[PDB]
């Protein structure tokens, strides 16, 4: 079994960890936008089907 | 903290109707008609497999309100067959069944959503895999922020399917307004035709994996099944009737995506409508499959089967964040395997096997424990009819397609080793226990998550 709720309250509010969460919840959204721009680049940089 | 019961009667319908329909109806009919061989008998198996689905789900409406617990088809066998039989299912559901199903349906989202930028040739593989994964990442985030957000998303993409199938039925009736042959009747063939609908209807059990999150399950769970699954049945027979107004047997039995060709036949200026609707259909199927899977891995950890990181909840937002992050990572790790459509077929039958073991367990409980309260009960003939129908259909797999089975069955047996080391052993080396605890508290500190209080 893992850590207590009221034990976690002693650590989880430390500025180091709050800055860590702020950084990661920026980096995830940034990395998703990275894949989005990537996908759009693939869709531009690919040969379209010739018409019938 | 505790997970609040946010799923309404309507959201309970949108969880089920919004995940049954998915890709199935818009791509499967060719694979019914190949084994039916006739537009007469095809419209029979679409109704008959519907009837099998209603009686199955009606067994689950009982079973879920007898146990009254959120772990669905895992809980309902843990309460019966005990620790290791439930673990074998959970291991397979965690490692294979659910990551593969999410990933391929996310791929169906991508490949159909992009289709009008590539009308006559395959969409490029990198674009498909990126767009598939961007879907799984975005839906994971939506599920992490708010149960209210994810359930209000599930309405939108439940509606999207019913609107799309309404558009198919509308065009069908318009062609009837504007203006049984050939059947391969063999008793050893038509059972394989009935099997083809058990991709298309499959998913009616999903509402049981979220039982503890409905506002009043003793009403909502059986009522949402009875509202939903007959509506799906009606929609399917009308949708296939609509296809058979437009496409000949020779077109339908050869075509790649029957609904897209149907779309091209009528909607020449705006033919991309149906391709995009099959895409948006899938986006809601992934959401529901992801929401619902998160609860299984969470519940498994409460009952001692999985590491105690996954039982934790985020106090500020009241979502099982580690389970959703695990769901996502495990699904995205699945994306780069090659022969997926072999995998999900040779394990296709394992779902039906477990559904049968669950209703067998229900009758074994009605013998052993009349002590348990049962706010609704089904007449025992329906379970017995349903278990006959299930075990008959399991047997078909080993007649028509046994060849793959050893590759799947190896993974089932590979569940036993991990059970012993992970669950029965109780972590005797204190250095491994300290490593587990260290790993745990890092996740705790990082994600800001805490155990549930009952
Ligand atoms: N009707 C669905 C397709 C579907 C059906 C059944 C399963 N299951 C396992 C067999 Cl792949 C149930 C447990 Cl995940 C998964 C997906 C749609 O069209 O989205």
């Amino acid at each position: 079994t893992g850590l207590s709720k009221e034990e976690l309250l002693k650590v989880a509010g430390s500025p180091g960890w709050v800055r860590t969460r702020w950084a990661l919840l920026l980096l995830f959204w940034l990395g998703w936008l990275g894949m989005l721009a990537g996908a759009v680049v693939i869709i531009v940089r690919a040969p379209r089907c010739r018409e019938l | 903290v505790t997970l609040q019961r946010n799923i309404t009667l309507l959201n309970g319908v949108a969880i089920i109707v919004g995940t049954i329909i998915g890709s199935g109806i818009f791509v499967t009919p060719t694979g019914v008609l190949k084994e039916a061989g006739s537009p007469g008998l095809a419209l029979v198996v679409w109704a008959a497999c519907g009837v099998f689905s209603i009686v199955g789900a009606l067994c689950y409406a009982e079973l879920g309100t007898t146990i009254s617990k959120s772990g669905g088809d895992y809980a309902y066998m843990l309460e019966v067959y005990g620790s290791l039989p439930a673990f074998l299912k959970l291991w397979i559901e965690l490692l294979i069944i659910r990551p593969s199903s999410q990933y391929i349906v996310a791929l169906v989202f991508a490949t159909y959503l992009l289709k009008p930028l590539f009308p006559t040739c395959p969409v490029p593989e990198e674009a498909a895999k990126l767009v598939a994964c961007l879907c799984v990442l975005l839906l994971t985030a939506v599920n992490c922020y708010s149960v209210k957000a994810a359930t209000r998303v599930q309405d939108a993409f439940a509606a999207a399917k019913l609107l799309a199938l309404a558009l198919i039925i509308l065009l069908g009736f318009v062609q009837i307004g504007k203006g049984f042959e050939g059947t391969k009747l063999d008793v050893g063939n038509i059972v394989l035709a009935l099997y083809s609908g058990l991709f298309a209807y499959g998913g009616w059990n999903y509402l049981n994996f979220v039982t503890e999150e409905m506002i009043n399950p003793y009403r909502n769970l059986p009522l949402a099944i009875i509202i939903s699954l007959p509506i799906v049945t009606l929609v399917y027979v009308l949708t296939n009737l609509a296809y058979f107004t437009t496409l000949s047997t020779e077109q339908m039995l050869s075509s790649e995506a029957v609904a897209v060709d149907f779309g091209n036949y009528h909607l020449g200026v705006m033919s991309w409508i149906i391709p995009v609707f099959v895409g948006l259909s899938c986006f809601g199927s992934v959401n529901g499959s992801l929401f619902t899977s998160s609860r299984l891995f969470f519940v498994g950890s409460r009952e001692g089967h999985l590491p105690s990181i996954l039982s934790m909840i985020h106090p500020q937002l009241l979502t099982p964040v580690p389970s959703l992050v695990f769901t996502c990572v495990m699904t995205l790790l699945y994306a780069f395997s090659k022969d997926i459509f072999s995998v999900i077929n040779f394990f296709s039958f394992f779902n039906w096997l477990c559904v049968a073991l669950a209703i067998i367990g229900m009758i074994w409980l009605r013998h052993r424990k009349p002590e348990l309260e049962r706010p609704i009960k089904v007449n025992l003939a329906l379970p017995v009819f349903f278990i006959l129908a299930c075990l008959f259909l399991i047997a078909v797999s080993f007649w028509k397609t046994p060849v793959e089975c050893g590759i799947g069955f190896t993974i089932i047996l590979s569940g036993l080793p991990v059970y012993f080391f992970g669950v029965w052993w109780k972590n005797k080396p204190k250095w491994l226990l300290q490593g587990i605890f260290s790993t745990t508290v890092l996740c705790q500190k990082l994600m800001q998550v805490v155990p549930q209080e009952t």
